[PDB]
C-alpha cells in the first residue's frame, strides 16, 4: 500500500487509468492536469507533464483508446471540455507536451463527468453538466483531430438544479461491440439507460428503479462475454445497488435488482469494476474500500476491506 | 516513390483503423514496413519485433510477408 | 459560545484559541497542538472571569495579547493576557460589535440611538486612558443598532445595520454602498478571497455575498433555514457557521448540535466576480452531542481536525475521518485510492481475505498469467504446461487433452473426408446420427476403414471410440500402463486396468508398488477373483463399500466401488474422475439402451452446469458455444473459451458470442501490452478457420498503403530496380546507395520507407542510423522518423 504524493497544491476530484493500466492522469481544483507514467526500472509513479488546463476546478477527465491516440478529455465547472493530445516530439515535464485541441462550449451550465465512448463505435464522447442536457461529441474527421462536431442532444431534467442544492451527474458507456449504442446516466435522483435507435437518436430506453438520493458513481460493468450486464450504483445512502440489464428502440430490456447491500453506513461516493467485472470495488463514508466478488451464486458477497 | 494509402470508401471505425499498425493497433506516421502482396503497414519496432518469432501477417490474412513483400 | 482563532502570536507550530463559555461570563485563552489528536493538546492557560454578559470579543494582531471584551452594560474592557483599560461609549448602550484593526484602530457596534452615532472608530495611541468615556475619531451610522463589523484593511471597514450593509472608509465620510436586506449578523471574512463574506438572518437564512456585486445586488449564495435563529431576539449566539482556514472555497455548518456539514463550494467566471454554487455536502458526526460552537484545525499535509465547544463548556477535538474519493481498478488488478482531504494517492500493487492476495486470486491475474504463459496456442503444450505445474487445475488438462486428440485426428485427414465435414464433433452429435441414411453410413464405414494396417450400432459406437481417444491397441495399453507406471501415478495405472477388466493386471501393477498402502489395496483387491461368485451381503462387501465411502482416492474409490458389486452404475456418475476414462468404460460395457441415457444424462448436466469437460460429449457445435456460455457465465473465463471456440466457430458457423468473446481477448490482451500473443491468437484464427477447401472464412483487415513511383502513378508491385510499367529508376538506400529490389527474415532486406517524408533505407542500415541520429538522412529533409 506505498503512497505516492501527486503534487497538487488542492484537491484531487478524478483520477482515471489509461487502456494500458500503466498511466494515471490526475485532475485537480488547482485548475491542473498532471499525467504520470508508471517506470519499468525504478517500479515508481513519475510525473510526465504538468501544465494548466481550465479556469475553474477541474471534476472529470477521461482517456481516450490508443487506436485513436493519446487524448485525454477534460470536463470542468468552467463549462469547458478541452481535449489534449500529446506530442511524440517535445520535452518531459515541460507544460507543451500536451498540446490543446478543442474547447467545446455548447453546454450553458458547469460540467461534472465526460466519459469517452467505447472503441466500437468511434471517437465520440459524452458530457453532464448542472443543465440537464446531455452532450454528444464525434469526431468524424480521421485526417484532423480538431473537427470536433456535436450530434446528439438530449434534455435529462426538466429545470437546471438550483444554485445551493448539491447535485451529481456521472456517465458510464456500455463496453459492449456486438449490442445497440446504450449509455447510462445518472441526474441526481435518477438513473436512465438511453439507447441508439434506428432513426440515429438516443431514446429512453430503461430506468433503473430505487435512488432514494443523490447519485455519486455509475460505473458499467465490462461486457467479458456473459448473457447479462450489470451497473454499479453508488447512492448518497449506503446502498451499493447493482442492477442486472437482460437484453433481447431495436432490442427490449429488463432491469433486474441483483443486490443491494447497507454496509457502509454513509454516503457511497466512488464504485467501480475490475477488467472481468469480478471484483467490485466501493467506497463508502466510513474510510474503509469494501471488496465485493460472487462466490457460488449470483448474489455478490463482500470480501477483503481495506481502510 | 510515394507512399499512397488505399482511398477506401468507408464510414465508421475502419476510416480510423485503415491506418493503423497490425502489431500494435497504433496510428503509422513514420518509418513504416509495407509489404506487397498484402497492403499491410507496420512500424519499424514492430516489424523487427514481430518476424523474428512469426512467419505470417500479424493480421492474419495468411500472406507470408518475408517471402511475399516484393 | 465564541471560539475565535488566532495567528501571528506564537512562533511554535502550535494555535492559540480564545474561548468564552455559553453563559457568557468567561474568557479563557489555550494553545492547542495539531500533531496528537488526544484531549490533553488542549492547553487551558488563561482565565479571566466575571465579566457580566459577554456580547462580543476580538484580538488585535499587531501585538500579542490584545483581547478586546465587550458587555452589555456598555464597558469596553480592553486588557492584555500573554495592562487592564475600561473604555465605554458617551452614552451608555449595549455593545453589540467590536473590531480590532491591524494599525490600531478599534471599532464599536452600539445600538439605536437617536442624538448619537453608532460606529465609533478611535486609535489606541491616540486615546485619554483618564476618562470612561471614549474620543470617536469617525462617527457613523446615526440612528441605527450596528449588529456586525469588521475590519477590511487598515482604512476602510464594513459594517451592517439592522437593515443595511454598509462599506464604510475613513477616507471619505461618503460610504460606498448601503443594501437594504435583513441578512446584516455576524459579518464573516473569507481568509483567501477578501472579497467575499457571509452573514445571516433571524430566520437563519444565511447567505454569501460579493463586495463588487453589491457596490455596482443579489447575494451571490443563498441557504434558507441553514443556521440557528435567535438573531434579531437573542444577542448571545453560537457560532454555527465557520469558513474553512485550510482550502478555498468552502465552509462547515453545525446543525441540531450533532453533525457538521462541509460544503464545498465550485466556482465559474463568465467571460473576476464568480458566481458560486454547491459542488459536494459532506457529513461529520461528532464525537459527543449537544455542541454549540465549534472551530477548524490546521493540521500538517492538508488535514482537517474540529476543536468544538459543548452546551455545557466542555471543550473536545474531533478529527475528520480522511474518506476516500475514488477507488478505480485496473487491467493488472491495481487498486488506487484519492482521498476528499490531502493531495497523496494510494496504490495497492498485486506484485475476511487480505487486499492483495483476493487480487491475485482473481481470475484477472489468473488470466494475464496464463495469456503471458502461451496458454491455448498450442493444446498439446498447454497440457504439458498444465501437467507441470501445482495448482490443481483439472478439467483443463483433461478438456485440452481431449482438444489435441481431436486436432491430431483433424490433421491426419481421419473424419474430414467424404461428403461431410464431421470435424470437431461430439459423442452426442455422433450418436444421434441426423443426405441418405445409407449414404452416410457407408461412407461413416469408409471413414471407419482408414487405418487397418455383437451390437446394432457398431458404425457409431467405434466413432465414439474415434472421437473420444479409445480405439487403442492392447500392447499399446500395455505400453499405456507401462507409461502410467512411469509416472508414478499408480493409482491411475490401477483404475485403468479395473476399467479395462484385467483384475489380475492391476493386482501385479498395484503390488511391488512404492508405497505400503497401495500393496493393502492390491490384497483387498486380489480378495475378489475368488470371490465374485458369491451372493453378497456379506462382511467383505461392507468392508469394500465402507473403504469406497471413506477414502480419498476418486480412483481406488471407484476401483472399490466396482470390485463390491459388479455394476458400472456407481462408476459412471462419481465426479472426481475424469469424463474421458468414463465416456470409455460407458462405450466399452454398456448396452445401447442405457447408454443412450447415460449420454442424455451427462449432456444435460454439463450443458447447464458449464463442465469444460462435457465438449467430449458436445463437441465445438452451437451446443458446445451454450457449454462455454455457461462456463462464461459461471466462471467469467473468457480466455478458455476463445481459445476453444477458435477451432470450430467460423470455419462451421457464425454466431455472435464467439465473436463477442474474441474481440474481449484481443483486447485484453491489447490491455496488458500483449501484442505479439494477439497476432499469434490472430494467425492461429486465420490457421483454424481453413475449411476442407482451404478459403479463409475470418474477417481480415482491408488493404491499407501501397507505393507509387509518381512517374506513371501505378503500383510498383504486383500482388529488378525499376518500374515495372515505366521504367523509371527506384530511389537508393541513403547510406550504402542500393536500390529496391522487387520480383525468416533478414533485417537488410527491406525499406523502411517513412509516410511523412517518403524516404527509404534498408531496416539494418535505418537501425543503425537512426541508433545515433533523428534526423532523416536524406539530403534536404527535416523529420524526425524515429
Ligand atoms: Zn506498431
Ligand atoms: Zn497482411
Ligand atoms: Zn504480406
Ligand atoms: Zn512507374
Ligand atoms: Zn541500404
Ligand atoms: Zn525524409
Ligand atoms: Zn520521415
Amino acid at each position: 500500500m506505498q503512497p505516492f504524493d501527486s503534487g497538487h497544491d488542492d484537491l484531487v476530484h478524478d483520477v482515471v487509468y489509461d487502456f494500458y493500466g500503466r498511466h494515471v492522469a490526475t485532475c485537480s481544483s488547482d485548475q491542473h492536469i498532471k499525467v504520470f507514467k508508471l517506470d519499468k526500472d525504478t517500479s515508481n509513479w513519475e510525473l510526465s507533464d504538468s501544465w494548466r488546463a481550465h479556469d475553474s476546478s477541474i471534476v472529470a477527465i477521461d482517456w481516450a483508446s490508443p487506436e485513436y491516440g493519446r487524448i485525454i478529455a477534460s470536463a470542468s465547472y468552467d463549462k469547458t471540455v478541452k481535449l489534449w493530445e500529446e506530442d511524440p516530439d517535445q520535452e518531459e515535464c515541460s507544460g507543451r507536451r500536451w498540446n490543446k485541441l478543442c474547447t467545446l462550449n455548447d453546454s450553458k451550465g458547469s460540467l461534472y463527468s465526460v466519459k469517452f465512448a467505447p472503441a466500437h463505435l468511434g471517437l465520440k464522447l459524452a458530457c453532464l453538466g448542472n443543465d440537464g442536457i446531455l452532450r454528444l461529441y464525434d469526431a468524424l474527421e480521421p485526417s484532423d483531430l480538431r473537427s470536433w462536431t456535436l450530434t446528439s442532444e438530449m434534455k435529462v431534467l426538466s429545470i437546471p438544479p438550483a444554485n445551493h442544492l448539491q447535485s451529481d451527474f456521472c456517465l458510464s458507456w456500455c463496453p459492449s461491440r456486438f449490442s445497440p449504442e446504450k449509455l447510462a446516466v445518472s441526474a441526481l435522483e435518477q438513473a436512465i439507460i438511453y439507447q441508439r435507435g434506428k432513426d440515429g437518436k438516443l431514446h429512453v430506453a430503461a430506468k433503473l428503479p430505487g435512488h432514494k438520493s443523490l447519485i455519486r458513481s455509475i460505473s458499467w460493468a465490462p461486457s467479458i462475454g456473459r448473457w447479462y450486464q450489470l451497473i454499479a450504483t453508488g447512492c448518497k445512502d449506503g446502498r451499493i445497488r447493482i442492477f442486472k440489464i437482460t437484453e433481447k428502440l431495436q432490442s427490449n430490456l429488463q432491469v433486474e435488482l441483483l443486490s443491494e447491500h447497507d454496509d457502509h453506513n454513509g454516503e457511497v461516493w466512488s464504485v467501480s469494476w475490475n477488467l472481468t467485472g469480478t471484483i467490485l470495488s466501493s467506497a463508502g463514508d466510513d474510510g474503509k474500500v469494501r471488496l465485493w466478488k460472487a462466490t457460488y451464486s449470483n448474489e455478490f458477497k463482500c470480501m477483503s476491506v481495506i481502510t | 516513390v510515394l507512399t499512397h494509402w488505399i482511398e477506401n470508401n468507408e464510414f465508421g471505425e475502419e476510416k480510423f483503423l485503415a491506418r493503423n499498425c497490425n502489431y500494435c493497433d497504433l496510428r503509422v506516421t513514420r518509418s513504416s514496413f509495407i509489404c506487397g502482396n498484402c497492403q499491410h503497414v507496420l512500424h519499424s519496432s514492430c516489424a523487427r519485433i514481430w518476424w523474428e518469432i512469426g512467419d505470417e501477417c500479424p493480421s492474419g490474412c495468411g500472406c507470408n510477408c518475408p517471402e511475399m513483400f516484393d | 459560545g465564541l471560539i475565535k482563532k488566532v495567528t501571528h502570536w506564537s512562533y511554535d507550530n502550535l494555535i492559540d484559541y480564545l474561548s468564552v463559555n455559553p453563559t457568557r461570563d468567561e474568557v479563557t485563552h489555550y494553545k492547542v497542538d495539531p500533531e496528537n489528536e488526544s484531549d490533553e493538546s488542549i492547553i487551558k492557560l488563561h482565565t479571566v472571569k466575571d465579566f457580566g454578559s459577554i456580547t462580543c470579543l476580538d484580538y488585535s494582531e499587531s501585538e500579542i495579547g490584545m483581547i478586546g471584551v465587550g458587555e452589555k452594560n456598555g464597558y469596553l474592557r480592553i486588557f492584555n493576557i500573554s495592562y487592564d483599560i475600561r473604555v465605554r461609549a458617551k452614552k451608555q448602550r449595549c455593545i453589540n460589535s467590536l473590531g480590532i484593526n491591524t494599525n490600531g484602530l478599534i471599532a464599536m457596534g452600539l445600538d439605536r440611538n437617536k442624538h448619537d452615532s453608532s460606529l465609533q472608530i478611535w486609535d489606541m495611541n491616540y486615546h485619554d486612558d483618564s476618562h470612561e468615556t471614549i474620543n470617536p475619531m469617525f462617527s457613523y451610522c446615526t440612528n441605527e443598532s450596528i449588529v456586525s463589523l469588521k475590519f477590511l484593511n487598515d482604512t476602510s471597514v464594513l459594517a451592517a445595520s439592522t437593515k443595511f450593509l454598509k462599506e464604510i472608509d475613513v477616507r471619505s465620510p461618503n460610504p460606498i454602498y448601503q443594501h437594504p436586506t435583513r441578512l446584516t449578523y455576524d459579518i464573516k471574512l473569507n481568509p483567501f478571497n477578501d472579497w467575499q463574506f457571509s452573514t445571516y438572518g433571524d430566520d437563519g437564512t444565511l447567505a454569501i455575498w460579493d463586495r463588487r456585486k453589491l457596490s455596482d445586488a443579489s447575494p451571490l449564495l443563498t441557504f434558507e433555514k441553514l443556521v440557528g435563529s435567535g438573531a434579531a431576539s437573542r444577542k448571545y449566539m453560537n457560532s454555527c457557521f465557520r469558513w474553512s482556514c485550510v482550502r478555498n472555497n468552502e465552509f462547515a455548518t453545525l446543525h441540531r448540535g450533532d453533525t457538521i456539514k462541509r460544503w464545498r463550494l465550485g466556482y465559474y467566471c463568465d467571460s473576476n466576480i464568480e458566481n458560486l454554487f454547491v459542488s459536494s455536502v459532506h457529513d461529520t458526526n461528532t464525537m459527543y452531542d449537544r455542541v454549540a460552537t465549534f472551530d477548524y484545525i490546521p493540521r500538517s499535509n492538508n488535514g482537517t481536525s474540529l476543536i468544538c465547544m459543548r452546551q455545557s463548556g466542555t471543550i473536545y477535538r474531533m478529527p475528520i475521518s480522511e474518506v476516500c474519493s475514488k477507488a478505480i481498478l485496473n487491467n493488472r488488478n491495481s487498486l488506487l485510492l484519492s482521498n476528499f482531504e490531502n493531495t497523496e494517492i494510494d496504490e495497492i500493487r498485486v506484485n475476511f481475505w487480505k487486499p492483495e492476495k483476493l487480487l491475485e486470486k482473481d481470475i484477472s491475474v489468473i488470466m494475464r498469467t496464463r495469456a503471458s504463459l502461451g496458454y491455448g496456442l498450442d493444446p498439446m503444450n498447454t497440457v504439458e504446461m498444465i501437467d507441470s505445474s501445482k495448482q490443481n487445475n483439472a478439467y483443463i488438462r483433461n478438456t485440452w487433452r481431449w482438444i489435441a486428440i481431436a486436432k491430431a485426428s483433424v490433421d491426419d485427414g481421419t473424419m474430414v473426408s467424404g461428403d461431410l465435414d464431421l470435424g470437431y464433433e461430439g459423442v452426442i452429435g455422433i450418436w444421434n446420427g441426423i443426405l441418405s441414411d445409407k449414404q452416410l453410413n457407408k461412407e461413416m464405414e469408409k471413414i471407419i476403414k482408414l487405418r487397418r494396417k455383437g451390437s446394432p450400432k457398431y458404425v457409431q459406437r467405434r466413432l465414439c471410440l474415434i472421437i473420444s481417444g479409445w480405439d487403442l491397441s492392447r500392447s499399446d495399453y500395455e505400453d499405456k500402463y507401462n507409461i502410467i507406471m512411469k509416472n508414478g501415478h499408480y493409482e491411475k495405472a490401477a483404475a485403468w486396468a479395473v476399467f479395462f477388466g484385467d483384475i489380475p493386471k492391476a493386482v501385479e501393477i498395484l503390488g511391488s508398488a512404492k508405497k505400503e498402502r497401495l500393496r493393502l489395496i492390491a490384497t483387498a483387491i486380489a480378495g475378489y477373483l475368488a470371490y465374485k461368485d458369491l451372493p453378497g451381503n456379506n462382511a467383505w462387501r461392507q468392508q469394500c463399500r465402507k473403504m469406497s465411502s471413506e477414502l480419498d482416492d476418486p480412483y481406488l474409490r471407484v476401483i472399490f466401488a466396482f470390485i463390491a458389486d459388479n455394476d458400472w452404475w456407481d462408476i459412471l456418475y462419481e465426479p472426481a474422475i475424469s469424463l474421458r476414462e468414463r465416456l470409455g468404460v460407458a462405450l466399452r460395457f454398456l448396452n445401447d439402451t442405457d447408454l443412450t441415457t447415460f449420454l442424455d444424462r451427462t449432456s444435460s448436466t454439463v450443458i447447464e452446469n458449464g463442465e469444460l469437460e462435457g465438449l467430449i460429449l458436445t463437441g465445438i457445435t452451437p451446443n458446445g458455444i451454450d457449454l462455454l456460455q455457461s462456463y462464461v457465465n459461471k466462471t467469467s473465463d473468457v480466455q478458455s473459451a476463445a481459445l476453444i471456440s477458435i477451432f470450430g466457430s467460423p470455419r462451421y458457423f457464425r454466431d455472435q458470442r464467439v465473436d463477442e468473446w474474441i474481440q474481449t481477448y484481443r483486447d485484453m490482451l491489447k490491455s496488458w501490452e500483449l501484442f505479439s500473443m494477439r497476432a499469434r491468437f490472430d494467425v492461429l484464427r486465420s490457421k483454424l478457420s481453413r475449411t476442407k477447401t482451404g478459403v479463409l472464412t475470418a474477417d481480415i483487415k482491408p488493404r491499407q498503403i501501397y507505393i507509387q513511383c509518381q512517374n506513371c502513378k501505378q503500383n510498383i508491385n504486383t500482388p529488378k530496380y525499376c518500374c515495372p510499367h515505366c521504367g523509371s529508376s527506384f530511389p537508393r538506400c541513403a547510406i550504402c546507395l542500393m536500390p529496391l529490389g522487387t520480383s525468416k527474415l533478414k533485417l537488410n532486406e527491406w525499406f523502411s520507407f517513412c509516410l511523412s517524408c517518403n524516404h527509404g533505407m534498408h531496416a539494418g542500415h535505418a537501425e543503425e542510423w537512426f541508433d545515433r541520429h533523428n534526423v532523416c538522412p536524406t539530403p534536404g529533409c527535416t523529420c524526425q522518423c524515429n
